[PDB]
C-alpha cells in the first residue's frame, strides 16, 4: 500500500481533507496573540492558486 | 507599541465560538429584534424628545405672530 503512493495521490487526498474546510481550535494561555477565527478560516484557502 | 500580545493581563476567562459556515446568518429577526428595538426606544424617549417639542412650539408662535404684525389688519385700521 505504501509503494503505490506518489505525488499526485498526495495532492488529491490533501485537497479532499484540508482545503476549504472549517478547523477545530483549542488554546491555553497566554494566548492574546492567537489569531481570530475568521483569519484562521481564511488561511485555509489560498490566494494565487 | 500597541500590538496584540502586549495589551493587558487576564486570568481565568474562557470563550466558545462557532464557525460562520456552521450557523445561519439570520437567526431570530422579528421574534427578538422587534421587542428589542422597542425597549431601546422607550429607554431614550424622555431624554431626546422634549427638547424638540419646545422647538416646535416656538416655531409655530414665531411664524403666526409674523403675519399678524404685517399686513393682517382687521380692526386697528381706523382714523
Amino acid at each position: 500500500r505504501i509503494a503505490e503512493v506518489d505525488a499526485s495521490v498526495v495532492r488529491e487526498v490533501c485537497s479532499k481533507y484540508f482545503y476549504d474546510q472549517c478547523p477545530a481550535v483549542a488554546g491555553l494561555g497566554p494566548i492574546e496573540q492567537l489569531p481570530d477565527y475568521n483569519r484562521i478560516r481564511s488561511g485555509m484557502f489560498w490566494l494565487r492558486f | 507599541g500597541r500590538e496584540f500580545g502586549h495589551l493587558t493581563r487576564m486570568r481565568h476567562v474562557i470563550t466558545y465560538s462557532l464557525s460562520p459556515f456552521e450557523q445561519r446568518a439570520f437567526p431570530h429577526y422579528f421574534t427578538k429584534g422587534i421587542p428589542n428595538v422597542l425597549r431601546r426606544t422607550r429607554a431614550c424617549i424622555l431624554r431626546v424628545a422634549p427638547p424638540f417639542v419646545v422647538f416646535y412650539l416656538v416655531y409655530t408662535w414665531g411664524t403666526q405672530e409674523f403675519e399678524k404684525s404685517k399686513r393682517k389688519n382687521p380692526a386697528a385700521y381706523e382714523n
